């Protein structure tokens, strides 16, 4: 009978929507044991056993649906959801545009498409098509949220106000229909959204890795009590998909290593596969134990592993990233489980409990918008490896081309060396900063950045072009290692005003809203020789900026855009810029240590969520209070004042290159010892048999 | 190359199909 099948099929679609996948898999495959040729039930059995994680199941039943019926779009087009999910990116593009080949008015297959041409970074033909859906089918909220992050990151402001009123209402309808809501968890942070929604929004998400794991059928794990199979050692479990070149282990890729072999067992689990850079490298070194999780591509035989080692404390650090495996901590090997670094946000999830912050980047007043216990550290839970990546920007010198601090720079390894083998440096009082006369050797220097030389040798020492690094150690470049020659970095460079001050953001544009521009446009217009250094973050996204910033008075010479670079010529450039004007709606992160690290006052205002504070606490870390403002005019006088007051400019770059070294906020090792204090807090609260709680010192 | 960043993958919509 079809109509039996057909009820079957249809009250299964149901049972899916009210988000039981267990009853609605159970309904569909009732449905093909009473008509086995239904086209439809497979189709539609293979969308939630997608959702059930179980790929290779779903293809077959895609592929059965299509051999019954050759011209079933819908098929073609959910099957390439799973193949995209698998990674397939030519497989899901082949489904795609067949689906759509096969019906054009196909709104989900455009919609579809579109996430392909954003994934791959292709923004215009993202915009485009996701345009085509919501054309064919108006309500379409994840057509219409995702268009909203495109035209985000291109700094598309086009209806910006009506774009976030309705944002915020489809979240809400989503909400209250218990719906997985259409904006991403990490995307939420850049929306006028209460931090009910966000948090919401997180448990959604968290949600999905819940179905995964309910089909294994799991029991509970036991937990140890003691640290006695550890000889009272503490087993710490990092678990990451960014054991490599990524910003994270640029973070952290020395945490591993610090830790006290005598007090600390240091497990690390990767969910990636080697990419054969030293960042990988000094990881599973250092580390008492590296395990490949990325091996092992079923949670329930993964987190088996992780239990096997007996981890008292796992540490997530992806969060809702790609990469992520949270199905690992849905299924609780370890007894106590916090989020850390990678993540700028609450997981919103049960299977969480705490998230390492501190008390100014997540004070009390808001504890309300995360799930998990704050875990505070003592001064900020932000860590770098600036000065372990990059100890040759720890001193510098410059050349009197006419003194300026960032017009001409040099930095090296050897620099000192060098120093000493030219008769003629004056040591200005300002640390103290060494000066080049313009002499011959300035002049053979000079010339190489004007003629566009790669690297000249003089006393026996090489020297190079900053805008060369790739062409002599693509390693040096990446950050992979310390550059062995001394470095020249000038403003003619990047196009940069000798005679200006120089404001930067090197953030992805994505970070940059209307009410930021408008801010940036007060203070420009406030100091009269200055400009705005962005990057081409992406390219497409430079035309806007211009434009909006002329309509806010702004020429278009006052802005000055440059590409972006490998890792130590981006850190390196900072040195260029007098000030850096932190984004409010996100913060710097990465990018907020790469500027300080560079001996660059960076200007904040902290917001409401986590991920528009981070930059305040770097800086309350660094002793720069003066630098955080309270207020859109505070943030807009601080900056003004830095551009028109020099000898207080003079004093707070002075402040911020001393406090680099002296201030805790690139010290690694005293960062382990802390962090391995509120580890040991939180392993006796448990220890003693209480549930997490506010490990708030 | 481009800077690896922090990423995530955009969401894709699964058509669920009724019988008539
Ligand atoms: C909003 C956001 O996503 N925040 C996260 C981001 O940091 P943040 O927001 O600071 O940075 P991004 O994810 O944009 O990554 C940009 C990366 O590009 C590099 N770069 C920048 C410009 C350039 O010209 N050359 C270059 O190589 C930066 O050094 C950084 O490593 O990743 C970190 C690591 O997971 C997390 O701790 C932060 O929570």
């Amino acid at each position: 009978c079809p109509t039996h099948a057909d009820s079957l099929n249809n009250l299964a679609n149901i049972k899916r929507e009210q988000g039981n996948i267990e009853e609605a898999v159970r309904l569909y495959r009732k449905a093909l044991e009473v008509f086995p040729e239904f086209a439809a039930a497979h189709s539609n059995l293979a969308s939630v056993l997608q959702q059930q994680g179980k790929l290779q199941e779903a293809l077959m039943h895609y592929k059965e649906a299509i051999r019954i019926s050759p011209t079933f779009a819908d098929a073609y087009s959910n099957m390439g959801n799973t193949l995209k999910e698998m990674q397939d990116v030519q497989g899901a593009l082949q489904c795609y545009t067949r689906a759509i080949q096969i019906n054009p008015a196909f709104a989900d297959a455009h919609s579809n498409l579109a996430s392909i041409h954003k994934d791959s970074g292709n923004i215009p033909e993202a915009i485009a098509s996701y345009r085509t859906a919501l054309k064919l089918k108006p309500d379409f909220p994840d057509a219409y949220c995702n268009l909203a992050h495109c035209l985000q990151i291109v700094c598309d402001w086009t209806d910006y106000d009506e774009r976030m009123k309705k944002l915020v209402s489809i979240v809400a309808d989503q909400l209250e229909k218990n719906r997985l809501p259409s904006v991403h968890p990490h995307h939420s942070m850049l929306y006028p959204l209460s931090h009910g929604f966000r948090k919401a929004i997180a448990e959604r998400h968290g949600n999905l890795c819940l179905d995964k794991i309910n089909v294994l059928h799991k029991p509970p794990y036991e937990h140890p009590k003691d640290l006695k199979l550890s000889d009272g050692r503490l087993r710490v479990g990092y678990v990451s998909s960014d054991f490599g070149n990524h910003p994270t282990s640029h973070l952290m890729q020395s945490i591993p290593g610090m830790h006290n072999p005598d007090k600390f067992e240091v497990f690390c689990y990767a969910l990636s596969p080697d990419d054969g850079t030293n960042f990988r490298v000094k990881v599973m070194a250092e580390a008492n134990h590296f395990i490949d999780l990325s091996q092992i591509p079923c949670n329930g035989k993964a987190a088996d592993r992780i239990h096997q080692d007996g981890i008292h404390i796992l540490v997530n650090m992806n969060g809702y990233t790609k990469g992520a495996r949270n199905e690992l901590f849905a299924l609780r090997p370890a007894p106590i489980q916090a989020m850390w670094l990678g993540y700028p946000g609450t997981s919103g999830a049960l299977f969480m409990d705490y998230i390492i912050t501190d008390q100014e980047t997540s004070p009390a007043e808001v504890a309300e918008q995360y799930s998990e216990k704050l875990a505070y550290m003592p001064h900020t839970f932000f860590i770098g490896d600036h000065a372990n990546m990059f100890p040759h920007l720890k001193k510098k010198a410059v050349i009197d081309f006419k003194i300026y601090d960032n017009r001409i720079v040099l930095n090296g390894i050897d620099l000192k060396a060098f120093l000493d083998s030219l008769p003629d440096v004056k040591i200005v009082k300002m640390l103290n900063m060494p000066v080049i006369p313009m002499n011959t050797i300035a002049e053979a220097v000079i010339e190489m950045i004007n003629r566009g030389q790669i690297q000249i040798t003089i006393n026996g020492f090489s020297i190079s072009n900053g805008l060369a690094t790739t062409q002599i150690n693509n390693k040096a470049a990446t950050g992979e290692e310390v550059p062995r020659t001394i470095i020249v970095t000038t403003r003619s460079q990047y196009g940069l005003p000798e005679d200006a001050i120089v404001y930067c953001n090197f953030n992805q544009l994505y970070k940059i809203d209307p009410s930021t521009l408008q801010m940036w446009a007060n203070i420009l217009k406030r100091v009269p020789n200055s400009v705005l250094w962005l990057l081409r973050f992406p390219a497409v996204g430079e035309p806007n900026i211009q434009q909006y910033a002329q309509n806010m008075g702004l020429p278009q010479n006052r802005i000055i855009f440059s590409p972006v670079a490998p890792k130590e010529e981006h850190v390196r450039r900072g040195q260029l810029a007098d000030v850096c004007l932190d984004t409010p709606l996100c913060n710097g992160h990465t990018t907020g240590m790469d500027v300080l690290w560079a001996g660059t006052p960076m200007v904040t205002m902290p917001g409401e969520t986590l991920a528009s504070r981070v930059a305040a606490s770097q800086l309350t870390c660094l002793g720069c209070l003066e630098l955080i403002a309270k207020n859109r005019q505070e943030y807009e006088d601080i900056a003004v004042k830095l551009g028109t007051d020099l000898e207080y400019l003079k004093k707070v770059r002075g402040k911020v290159w001393k406090q680099r070294i002296s201030s805790p906020l690139f010290n690694t090792k005293q960062y382990t010892m802390e962090l391995e204090r509120l580890y040991l807090q939180m392993w006796e609260h448990y220890a003693a048999g209480n549930k997490p709680d506010h490990m708030i010192k | 190359s481009n800077p690896p960043c922090e990423t995530h993958e955009t969401g894709t919509t699964n058509t669920a199909t009724t019988a008539t």
